[PDB]
RNA sequence: CGCGGGGUGGAGCAGCCUGGUAGCUCGUCGGGCUCAUAACCCGAAGGUCGUCGGUUCAAAUCCGGCCCCCGCAACCA
RNA sequence: CUUUAAUGUUUGAUGUUCUAACGUUGACCCGUAAUCCGGGUUGCGGACAGUGUCUGGUGGGUAGUUUGACUGGGGCGGUC
RNA sequence: AAUUCCUUGUCGGGUAAGUUCCGACCUGCACGAAUGGCGUAAUGAUGGCCAGGCUGUCUCCACCCGAGACUCAGUGAAAUUGAACUCGCUGUGAAGAUGCAGUGUACCCGCGGCAAGACGGAAAGACCCCGUGAACCUUUACUAUAGCUUGACACUGAACA
RNA sequence: GCUCGCCGGAAGACCAAGGGUUCCUGUCCAACGUUAAUCGGGGCAGGGUGAGUCGACCCCUAAGGCGAGGCCGAAAGGCGUAGUCGAUGGGAAACAGGUUAAUAUUCCUGUACUUGGUGUUACUGCGAAGGGGGGACGGAGAAGGCUAUGUUGGCCGGGCGACGGUUGUCCCGGUUUAAGCGUGUAGGCUGGUUUUCCAGGCAAAUCCGGAAAAUCAAGGCUGAGGCGUGAUGACGAGGCACUACGGUGCUGAAGCAACAAAUGCCCUGCUUCCAGGAAAAGCCUCUAAGCAUCAGGUAACAUCAAAUCGUACCCCAAACCGACACAGGUGGUCAGGUAGAGAAUACCAAGGCGCUUGAGAGAACUCGGGUGAAGGAACUAGGCAAAAUGGUGCCGUAACUUCGGGAGAAGGCACGCUGAUAUGUAGGUGAGGUCCCUCGCGGAUGGAGCUGAAAUCAGUCGAAGAUACCAGCUGGCUGCAACUGUUUAUUAAAAACACAGCACUGUGCAAACACGAAAGUGGACGUAUACGGUGUGACGCCUGCCCGGUGCCGGAAGGUUAAU
RNA sequence: AGGACCGAACCGACUAAUGUCGAAAAAUUAGCGGAUGACUUGUGGCUGGGGGUGAAAGGCCAAUCAAACCGGGAGAUAGCU
């Protein structure tokens, strides 16, 4: 069938990237929340 | 012409295209376009204003002259060109200092023909001149409110405005749909009605012909459900309700004029 | 199984509601106008107020039995 | 006291005119190559419109709830 | 009649047999002229009926060729499950008994099979009812409210009829 | 390794995406593989990705995002100008051959091309965020000429063959060559050139546009492929030579003609129709503020530079997504032979595999199917399932109708092979020879060769000739919907929804309406033959009576009535 | 010319069997419907929780929709089991 998953990096990395993320008031909220937990991979990268 | 097309299938037996005989069959000039990129109906944040849009054919936005800000410049018109952009077909027209412009070809107007813009223009359907030196009781179109800005009145095909007075500053036009408004004196007017005034006889027949116009498929309020319509629902398939519109406005007899500020415009309303 | 209203000259309605006096159109009988009828004009009669009991200075009126009519009801898996 | 009459004086409701308030998604110019905008001229309206406060009406478009019980199962019916 | 309760209405046709169907009679419980009425060529993976054709759908199935089932060697789960030395019948009993009483019967243990029961297994019944539960939705249920609209005041001034 | 069998418009060969060493080599077997396993996409270790021409980064834009001031909003923040980003877009330039255990349009040999910097010589005026041209474009249809490619033949090389014929009209294999350059055809487009003048292109302008004159009829632009060159080069079957027995070294004949022919190219064409078919930069060119012993530009030449990143492997699947080595889903390019209209399909080529449990048994029963006497829907909710019809040309073809259809209606005749008409016809293509010439890729003419339907007649084989794969059941009545289409993805695909048409009604533009506390936008850069709301739903005949109640609209004299 | 006719790649999902702890958390097999159009589709964007979208089913919004998911109110309340 067709899986509600086909990967894409492009459209990935600008939903769930770093600058997409840093770009806005509740983003650093995310980045504050990641590193309150002291996780690792805050953000998809390479 | 009004063709009426031939029945060849269930779908070509409601088609009538309206074909002119002397429309450019070539590409247009160029230097008079514009891309049009559709918006699909959406505002700057995106969510729909109104529904049956987006679709249809790529448009190219032709920057027509509807100002005519041109005084005492004799022209001759080469060729009525086809514009998807409005009912009727606009004109190339060049004048003699060497300027190339697009108009709103009048109805008794052929590629030949001279037309001038300014105070000095003679009587002829397409010359654009003051009211107060037009003749009263004539037919004008392309007519503003204010001195400056291109036309509005009158301006789709078949459409024509009937100078009824000209009290002092203010000249009284009756309108194509009765309402008259009073317009400053100082106001340009370019003669004669609108051509290719027969879009009115245009049959479709075709669903598709709304398609590529852009127009998407419209839906009745019997059908819905009452959590996205003030309509809908129903077992043995009610209506029940006085007709209203998806915002509890009943409709089908609501006169909604409220501006207030150009209410001293108004002479008689529309019948 | 239930509920609401009604039952008034030959037909159909008033009056009841807030208790004395019973009205209207047509109709029945008759006279008259026309040669005849109809129509029309005029007068009188015609009502145990479905029925009995109770109670009240009056029973058509207030109330309780019996009979008749209209609408909905014969339901949910 | 009632009916009335000229005036001084104190306010209100209409009509019209006007321009400074204000509006201007009119023309034009400059900042500036820039359809935003600001300002400067001019034109067009005009103490309107518009916004704020309070207020009457409408208002399921939006929101928070109610929508009884006994019942030889419930409902209808009936009753408290 | 996608509508007619009664009803398989009545009549005619189609079959030897027609609660369906086709055409009509009007007694329309309760069709109705834009929540359009009556027809309508063409179109239709649409609903219903009939005929021809063609066939195992059926009278009644028969044989054969492959993939499993059966066997061997290897690998090796699963729902479920209080405890078991776990028979039928009659009756009684939280009201249909494998287990209680009476009684008949039955060597102990597997395989291949078929499924009546163990009210077998899966889903804390989606049905009826209840909770002074919830959830949206409706409106001439109550009260508010967005928005629209009216007026007074403020921004708001100058003069005369 | 020899056979068998499978797909072969794919289960093949390559790329984007997405993964991330799964590629290749050696070694190893507990664990992964649904089995065994010295095997492998498993563990350990080593190696491998070589670019001026490929893609990208880079230049410049679309939808749209963000966004100095600015406008606005309790704050957060929203919108948006100038700008700045963003391809699936446009924009410069390379192919063949050989080689590796694994990578090569990148490495090596050979043959070419592109954009810039400095310098040299000879000339000449150059110069923008400003202007013009170009870039630059739609669907469908048909035509002409070729190419990729295939077939036959000729020639060369080998064989003449384990059971009958086989030196002959016999058999098999090969017969391959790009980029660039020169020429610049078939074809398409368009009248060039010279002079003057001008409220135009926010200014200027020799560039463009316009209006009158002038001379002559072509010039110019563009353009697949062929032909030469590229190339006395490479490659190339088969021999010749050593075996670690896997392969390497050496050498090297023929290398063309004809026909058929694409969905590839010319074509970012042409005719025509309508729904009317991006933008900027690169590039060519004109000039402003200006700078001229200059700076720069044009042309020829020498030389230097062309960075960074990706580059292995998988890529219609055991490496992507589905928890799995999952009968599923996954864009693009290339795509041979015979029959066949065809990319259907069947059998084969190139190439890759037999699907990571099998050996016996042949019971019931289940599933996938074949066939079946006589009857032929008696089955059943119901002709559901199976069966049967199924191809080409021609003949023939009703009710009804909006005169298009209905219709491929129904129902029928002939289909193989061989010979003959004719040592394979009509047709197609077409060398040589000949003539002419404003000489080239020429025009007429001429006919060898090659290729190749169909119709008729005669004869013959079988029960059957569309003999297989492939491939319509038909007629009639009638309800509904007009029709194609859309929808409950994952139990309802229709009578529901839509539909074009029609009717009513709102909106005179800072339009209503709609999102948004506002600004700002869509509506529309449209303005009444228009746009939004609602109702019904093609077409044909028509669409009655009721203004009580509700709602709406119009008029407000009066009653009542909030704040002030 | 055709929302024209037959029928492949492609897209969809009407009928029936197999399957239902399956090959698979809606598939295969054999027939089907459209297939130049209201067409299909790769890539890259915009619109969002009382809102989006809708050829309108109360379908869809990551296998989850008469109001998605995560965390915090909140150890909500529970005359109930």
């Amino acid at each position: 069938m067709k899986r509600t998953f086909q990967p894409s990096v492009l459209k990935r990395n600008r939903s769930h990237g770093f600058r997409a993320r840093m770009a806005t008031k509740n983003g650093r909220q995310v980045l504050a929340r990641r590193r309150a937990k002291g996780r690792a991979r805050l953000t998809v990268s390479k | 012409a009004v063709v009426k097309c031939k029945p060849t299938s269930p779908g070509r037996r409601h088609v009538v295209k309206v074909v002119n005989p002397e429309l450019h069959k070539g590409k247009p000039f160029a230097p008079l376009l514009e891309k049009n990129s559709k918006s699909g109906g959406r505002n700057n944040n995106g969510r729909i204003t109104t529904r049956h849009i987006g679709g249809g054919h790529k448009q190219a936005y032709r920057i027509v002259d509807f100002k005519r800000n041109k005084d005492g410049i004799p022209a001759v018109v080469e060729r009525l060109e086809y514009d998807p952009n409005r009912s009727a077909n606009i004109a190339l027209v060049l004048y003699k200092d060497g300027e190339r412009r697009y108009i709103l070809a009048p109805k008794g107007l052929k590629a030949g023909d001279q037309i001038q813009s300014g105070v000095d223009a003679a009587i002829k359907p397409g010359n654009t001149l003051p009211m107060r030196n037009i003749p009263v009781g004539s037919t004008v179109h392309n007519v503003e409110m204010k001195p400056g800005k291109g036309g509005q009145l009158a301006r789709s095909a078949g459409t024509y405005v009937q100078i009824v007075a000209r009290d002092g500053a203010y000249v009284t036009l009756r309108l194509r749909s009765g309402e008259m408004r009073k317009v400053e004196a100082d106001c340009r007017a370019t003669l004669g009605e609108v051509g290719n005034a027969e879009h009115m006889l245009r049959v479709l027949g075709k669903a598709g012909a709304a398609r590529w116009r852009g127009v998407r498929p419209t839906v009745r309020g019997t059908a819905m459900n009452p959590v996205d319509h003030p309509h809908g629902g129903g077992e043995g398939r009610n209506f029940g309700k006085h007709p209203v519109t998806p915002w509890g406005v009943q409709t089908k007899g609501k006169k909604t004029r409220s501006n207030k500020r150009t209410d001293k415009f108004i002479v008689r309303r529309r019948s």
